[PDB]
This record gives C-alpha cells, structure tokens and sequence, in this order.
C-alpha cells in the first residue's frame, strides 16, 4: 500500500484541511446581485422461487439440504422478500434454473408448477402445497413480534372456495389433497416421464421428509393454540379444557 | 516479555497483518512493551478523506438547528428572512460511518498519531504527569484517551483528564471522528481495538434490516 | 408558552380542586359517571364488518349517531 | 475534560399507573399490557390464563368462527352443488341450442 | 388450576426458527466446480502484483452497468495492489477478443475499473485462469 | 402431537397410512446443447421387445427415415435440454408413435 | 449495538425530532404535536399562515 507510506510523508491532517470531493456538490444561483437579478386485490400476488435461484442456495449451503425447506427460514436467510404493506398473498416457482437444478429435497411451496413437481419427484424431493393466510404469512415470515405483542398462536386458515379445488387436487399435491391416489398419482407422474419411481418409504429418513403439520398448525414444531415463553425460553400449552373447545371450533 | 496480540476473526490469506509498538501508562519509559497484530481490514483500508470529511460535515450539521425569527412586512403591526426555528438534521448510513471510522483510525496509525496502549492505569492522578508523560513521548498537543467502558475507566485517569482542557478522555463507546481530528494523537487501550473492530468488523455479510437488530 | 395540560383537562383540574373536591362523594359519583340515553331515531349498525374500499375486504365498522337536538322545553 | 457517561435506559418491567393524568391512553390498553408480557414474560408478570380468551369470549369466537370460517366438509360441498349447477347450465345450453 | 403447561421438548423447533444475522460461508465440496457452478478462489493465489478479492458472498466483483440509456459497461470493484498493472494486463486480454484496445476508466480513488461494452463473461473466465 | 378438528386425519379419514410403460434400460438418451440445442432417444427396433411384431414393422415403415443404418430408431425435438422435459417428450413421442403405430 | 439510534439524540421542538420536512411540512407538524397546548390567538394566526403556504407550495 504505497498510497499509506505517502500519508506518512504528507503532513498531519486537520479539521480545516478536509475538502468535499470533485463534482461532490453543484454550484447554486442566489439573487444577491444581477445574475439572479432582474428575472385486482382479490387475485393473489405470488412471490415465486427460481428453479435457479433454488440451485445456489443449496450449493452455496444457505439451506440446509437435511432440514425440509422451509418457507420461514428462507427469510431468515434473507432469501426471499415479503412486504405486509405489499399484500403478497401467495408464493409461486419460476421456470428460470429448470436445466441448471438437479437436486432431491422435501419442500412445501404455496404454489408449485406440475413439470416441477414431477421434475424434483424424479430426483427424489417431496414437494406439497400448503395455504397459509396472507396476515397469517405476515405472522409466520415475523414469529417473534406476535409473541413481543403478547398474542397466543391462532390456528391456520382454509382456502376460499375459488382455490378450494387447487389445494384438494390430489395432482397438486395439496394438504387437504386425498391421499388415496397419492401412491397412484406418484405412480402416474413416473410413467410419464419414464423415470423408475423411488418410493417414499424406501427413504430411510422417509419420517422426517414426509412430515407435515396439521392443516390449522401454522407452525411444523407448534400446534395451533400454543404459546411461547420467549422470556423463559420455553413453550407454553394451554391445559383449559374451555379452551380445546375454542382450538375445534 | 513482549505482549502478543492476534487479530481474532481471519485475516485475508492475501493481505498482511497490520502491527504497531504496544505501549503502557504505567512509566515514563515504558513506550514498548509488545507487538500486536491488526486486522488489515479495519486498520490498512484506503484513505478516503471525502467520507471522513462527509462524516465530519455530517456530525457538524446534523446537530445544526437554527432559532433565528423575524417579522415579514405582513407581520408588522423582511422579504426574506429567518422563519422560526429551522434544523438540518440528516442521517448517513451505517455503512458510510463505519467506513469512515475505518478510514480515519488508518491515517492516525500511518501519520504515527496513534499510540495502541495495554490499558490507561496510571500511576498517579496528577495531571502534571500526562501532560509530561505526552512530551516525554513527544505526542501531540492534544491526546485523546479511549477506555474499553466509561463505568470501569481508573479513577487515577479520570482526574488527569477531567483537569486537561487538551487531554480528553472518552469510552469506547464515544469515539467519533470530530474528536480524533481535532486530537493530535489517539491512545486507545488493547480491549478498546477489539471492541472497535467487532463492531467495525461486524459490517460484513450487511444483512440488510426489516426490523432493528435487537 | 404552552399548556402542559390541555384546554379539555382544564375542565378535569377545576373539577378536581378546590370546593368540587369538597363536594359530596355520591353526588360527585353520579356528575362523573355518564350513561348513554337509549337511541330512538337511530339505530346502530347490526353488522359488525363491512368491505373497506380501498382493500376490497371485510374490515370492522363504526357506527355514525344522527344528531338529535332535545330543546330545554 | 473527561467525556460524560454514555446514555443508558431503564431496562425491566414498567406498569404505567392508570390514575396519573399524564400517562396516555395506549399505554393503559390491554394490547400494551399484552406486549408487556411478550417483552419480559414472566417478569412482566402478567397471568397467562388471561391471554387466552375468556368463556364470554369463547362463545364470541364460536359464532364469529360459524358466520365467517366454514369447514372443509362444508367447502366440499359446496363445490358439488356448484358442479351441478355449472352441470344443468351447460345441459341448458345444449337442449335450447 | 394454571392453565399453562411448560415443556422444553418442542423447544428444539423454536430454535431452528431464530434468524441468523451472518450469511453463512460456503460450505466445502468434496468435487468442484460446485453443480450451480461456483467454485472458491484458486489455491495458490496468484502472485501478481494485483489482486482481486471476491465480494462478501464469494461472488467475483464484477457488475454489468448501463447508464444514459445507451452506453453499456462492467466494472471490477474489489481490486488490490498495482491497478496499472491489471489494467495493462486487461487491456492486453481484451484487445484481441474487443479487436482494438479497450475504452476504459480508472477510478483509482475508488479502486475500480469502468470499461464500455459488455465483457463479464470473457473477463470472468480470464480471471478464473489467473487463479483469483 | 396435537391434532386438529380439521386434521388430516379427518380431512382424509380413508387413508391413514404413511404409505398411502416404456422400458428405461432398452432405450438410451442423450442431450447437448448445440443457443441451439436437440435432445434425442435413440433405441434397437430390431431387439425391440416391448412392441408387438405388427406395431414393429409399422414402426420399421412408418419410421423408416427415424430407423438408422444400425436399425435403431431416433427421434429427436428441441424444447428444452433438462431431466424431465426434453426427456419425457422423447420417450413419450416413441410411445405416441408404438400406439399410432397399434392403431 | 444499535440500540439507540443517533436521531434519538436530537434535543429541540417536539414535532421536529428527529424529523425534518418542508416549511408547510414542518408548520402542519408543529400545528398537530402542540395544537391542544396552543394559544386561542396563535392557533387562529397558525391557521391563517398555513392557508398562505399550502397555496404557495400547492398552486406554484
């Protein structure tokens, strides 16, 4: 670093020397004398993932390929960005990376493209679609601040009617999808592609990759109704029965 | 037994460590004791005056607030005059600021303005004895004194210092750019440049904040 | 300057210094508590949700009194 | 000189007193109260039977939950009978046409 | 009769959910390059005069710009060491490939390079071969 | 666990249970991008099992010209050189010409 | 550690703190955070002289 030998050669510096850079600061006009002188909601706003933008978080090591991926963690590594005062409603993928992202991984994305689906299905991966309310998703992307707030965990909500049908499709891979044609749908997408099927079960971590939360559990580790001692660090359940009561209806 | 200080996160492979003479307070000779290493990072960045010089502008003006008034020709019982209180206030990111910090903790070290010290316990409380001890070691006429907290700061310092309109004395905390330029030359104990450099250090991977760090 | 109480706290001060304060305790309970008189020529919203326009969706509502002027006859 | 002390805030707890005058009406608010509890938990103090809804509020929720949230059972069949409806107008079409 | 419960079991997911505050380091590959394609700087880095050091997410610091609407550029940020010296290798490497010597500014206050026209993939691979 | 009033055991009561054409190893293909790029398939009719001898020797006329001089047959399209949709839709197009060539 | 943001160490008028604005901006805000604590004269002059830059600004 010559240019710090040369401070040493330069004389001390003092509060008068200090110079704003060169063009820093334009010139201003003052009439001090003659020059101044004289004279839509409805429809939801996904926020999708690239196929791309997928890969290098797995590569980088961003995600842990172990841990199922997790909507929440995405934004605690600042992966993906969900503005409340936006509305975003939903999330989505993006064709982009589809011939760059040879990966298997559990995941659950709002919304999922069938080549996709079949496509990380083929490397092994579990992909499902879940419906989480977008104040409830604001909720979820922010744990803490409801907590700070003092406000127990709600149960996740449902679907409208009008997306009913995309979350119960059984291709769709949804949580309220009917199970019974699942191993016939896994079946089904195999043929298409041609690739030999990799049954689920055959997976020795097959549990921790196919476990989900209940349809009203907003959170995999939290049943719906809990609380959280967050002074104490510690989980809190409630032990009314008034209260179960309140958790089925 | 010389004091050896390592930088505790990983310097670059590619750039060198940045040393200087650990010093002590507690005897006039006592200029050398030890040989410390500094984070080339923090200590050997570029000298971009401008931000020191845009820091200093800043911390000028944005305390600058104006409480000049006058009466326009409608209000009498000036066509342009002062209107009531008036501020400048502006806030630079913290990126820029700890840039600036960074910079100008650089030119003290390559100007030999900057003594790295062990810790400020003095011997006695008599300012007469900074003030010599500074002429002893031929520092400038002002020395600032940093301290790793303002509550543990020795007694004995505090008086030399709380007399001596030149010597100040500062905590970690407190450092700012203002204050090292108008100071000739800067005394920071060993436990103050950890304690800058994690926070200067800590820049990196800048996640950008949706909610404060807390 | 300015007031550090408000002009509307100014009613509050009086009535709670000097001889209000002396004022019997039942008949300064019954000054202080107001009752709303039951509503004769409007009714309050039954629903408690409506559409908020600028959102399109169902948010909590307000009810809007009519004014009614009751003359000192 | 010697630099003044740094500014350091009051840390723990603060329960507003809801007599004084000055204090603000937001303060005084259950929602406060409750973020008083999410702040310190347990330190706060504040009992946690009491965040969760009350009997009276219990039966609110159950008619709030029936007018607003219907079940999947119910989101089902809707779906049938609209399929059937959507079903006899196309048959409508075909028999006029 | 508390109507709370306390167990530290469930407690495990709660901490899987805190937020990190540092991007996390690459985490070693057993084969390079890695199958998006990043690999880390070469070992042993090369001895030349001037070195670039990559961004603080192990990217290599080079930017595709386009300013006034028709004028495209790239410009290397993170660069240590002689800049007349990269720069004489650049324009030595861009020659060829550009058929004429490159237009570029230098920055050297700020320790950058601005060339018109869009060169990163070229420049990128170049500096990969010098082992930076 | 917890599990709720509408719980997927509820949800889908009938399966409570964790668990609930064309030959791989016969055919061979490849993908490289040439930008441009072409996926193809290319497999032996004459060793061809998998086909009836009626829809093979539709397949050895209708796709003489996709038969090489070996007497594989080839087909190749370009979509797009991934896993899943240049393979699928080469497989799939050998398996549209066995059922044209069925019926 | 970011604790307290250095705008929380600004000392001054009220509506003013750590904010700053355009003269009508900062009339408006001064109006809001001690309109209540006003004077009946000043509040009255205080809305005049609002009129006189909400045109100004506004409307040229």
């Amino acid at each position: 670093g010559t240019s710090l030998d040369l401070l040493r050669s330069l004389p001390r510096v003092s509060l008068a020397n200090l110079k704003p850079s060169p063009n820093s600061r334009k010139r201003e006009r003052r009439p001090r004398d003659r020059r101044r002188g004289r004279k839509h909601s409805f429809r939801h706003q996904y926020q999708p993932l690239s196929l791309r933008r997928l890969q290098y978080l797995i590569d980088l090591g961003r995600v842990d390929p172990t841990q199922p991926i997790d909507l929440t963690q995405l934004v605690n590594g600042r992966g993906v960005t969900i503005q409340p005062l936006k509305r975003d409603y939903g999330v989505q993928l993006v064709e982009e990376g589809a011939d760059t992202f040879q990966a298997k991984i559990n995941i659950e994305v709002q919304l999922a493209s069938e080549l996709a689906i079949a496509a990380i299905e083929k490397n092994g991966g579990v992909v499902t679609t879940a419906f989480y309310d977008p104040r409830s998703l604001e909720i979820l992307c922010k744990p803490i601040p409801f907590f700070l707030r003092g406000q127990p965990i709600p149960k996740r909500m449902l679907p409208p009617e009008s997306l009913v049908p995309y979350y119960t499709d059984a291709k769709n891979r949804g949580y309220l999808a009917d199970p019974a044609k699942f191993p016939e749908a896994r079946l089904e997408l195999a043929m298409k592609f041609g690739y030999v099927l990799p049954d689920i079960t055959k997976d020795e971590l097959f549990r921790m990759l196919s476990a989900r939360k209940d349809p009203r559990q907003i959170f995999f580790g939290l049943a719906p109704g809990w609380v959280v001692n967050m002074a104490d660090k510690k989980i809190l359940k409630p032990t009314d029965e008034n209260l179960l009561k309140y958790y089925s209806s | 037994d010389p004091v050896l200080r390592k930088c505790e996160l990983r310097i670059p492979v590619h750039r060198r460590p940045v040393q200087a003479w650990v010093e002590s307070l507690r005897g006039f000779e006592q200029e050398r004791i030890g040989l410390a290493e500094l984070h080339p990072d923090v200590f050997a960045t570029a000298p971009r005056l401008d931000i020191v010089h845009q820091v200093a502008i800043w911390q000028r003006n944005f305390r600058r607030i104006s409480y000049a008034n006058t009466k326009t020709r409608a209000e009498v019982s000036v066509a342009h005059g002062p209107r009531g209180p008036t501020s400048y206030y502006y806030m630079l990111p913290m990126k820029v600021r700890a840039l600036g910090l960074k910079v100008a903790l650089t030119v003290k070290l390559m100007q030999d303005d900057l003594h790295i010290v062990d810790s400020l316990e003095l011997p006695t409380a008599d300012p007469q004895y900074l003030t010599e001890l500074a002429q002893y070691r031929h520092w400038g006429s002002s020395v600032l004194l940093v301290d790793l907290t303002h509550e543990e700061m020795p007694k004995n310092v505090v008086a030399a210092t709380s007399g001596l309109n030149s010597f100040n004395l500062i905590p970690a905390v407190g450092l700012n750019v203002y204050s090292m330029l108008k100071h000739q030359t800067l005394v920071l104990t060993l436990p103050s440049v950890a304690f800058l450099e994690d926070k200067l250090l800590w820049q990196d991977s800048r996640y950008t904040p949706l909610y404060p760090f807390r | 300057p300015l007031h550090r109480y408000p002009v509307h706290l100014w009613q509050k001060l009086r009535l709670r210094q000097g001889i209000c304060a002396r004022l019997p305790a039942h008949f300064l309970r019954s000054l202080e508590e107001e009752r709303t008189p039951t509503p004769v020529h409007y009714k309050p919203h039954g629903t408690k949700f409506k559409i908020n326009p600028k959102n399109g969706q169902r948010e909590r509502v307000e009810d809007v009194p009519i004014p009614v002027h009751y003359p000192p006859e | 000189y010697r630099a003044p002390p740094p500014p350091r805030r009051r840390p723990g707890p603060h329960s507003p007193d809801p007599e004084n005058l000055l204090t603000p009406r937001w303060q005084l608010t259950p929602r406060y109260v409750a973020k008083q509890f999410g702040r310190h938990g347990a330190i706060s103090g504040v009992p946690p039977a009491s965040l969760w809804p009350t009997p009276e509020q219990l039966r609110e929720l159950e008619a709030e939950e029936q007018e607003w949230y219907p079940s999947l059972a119910t989101m089902q069949e809707s779906l049938r009978l609209q399929q059937q409806a959507l079903e006899a107008r196309r048959q409508a079409r075909e028999q006029r046409i | 009769n508390p109507g709370f419960v306390e167990s530290v079991d469930e407690y495990q997911f709660v901490e899987r959910l805190l937020p990190p505050t540092k991007i996390p380091e690459p985490p070693k590959h057993k084969h390079y390059p890695t199958p998006s394609g990043w690999q880390p700087p070469r070992d042993p880095l090369p001895s030349l005069p001037y070195f670039v050091r990559r961004s603080r997410m192990h990217n290599i610091p080079v930017y595709k710009e386009i300013t006034h609407g028709n004028r495209q550029m790239t410009l290397i940020r993170k660069v240590e060491g002689d800049i007349w010296a990269l720069q004489k290798d650049v324009e030595e490497f861009l020659s060829p490939l550009l058929g004429k010597t490159p237009i570029t500014q230098v920055n050297e206050v700020t320790g950058t390079l601005r060339i018109k026209g869009y060169f990163d993939e070229q420049l990128k691979a170049w500096l990969l071969e010098k082992g930076f | 666990t917890f599990q709720s009033i509408y719980s997927l055991d509820k949800l889908y009561p009938e399966s409570k249970g964790a668990d609930t054409y064309i030959p791989l190893d016969r055919l061979s293909i490849s993908y490289c991008r040439s930008v441009n790029s072409k996926a193809e398939v290319r497999f032996h009719l004459a060793s061809a099992d998998w086909i009836e001898e009626p829809v093979r020797q539709k397949i050895a006329l209708t796709h003489k010209n996709k038969i090489n001089k070996a007497g594989e047959l080839v087909l190749t399209s370009e979509s797009s050189r991934y896993q899943f949709r240049n393979l699928a839709e080469c497989l799939q197009k050998i398996r549209d010409m066995i059922a044209e060539a069925s019926q | 550690n970011f604790e307290k943001h250095p705008k929380e160490l600004i000392k001054g008028p009220v509506w003013l703190r750590g904010w700053r604005g355009n003269e009508l901006q900062r009339c408006v805000r001064k109006k809001k955070f001690v309109g209540n604590r006003m004077f009946i004269e000043d509040l009255h002059n205080l809305n005049k002289r609002i009129s006189y830059l909400y045109k100004h600004f506004n409307r040229h």
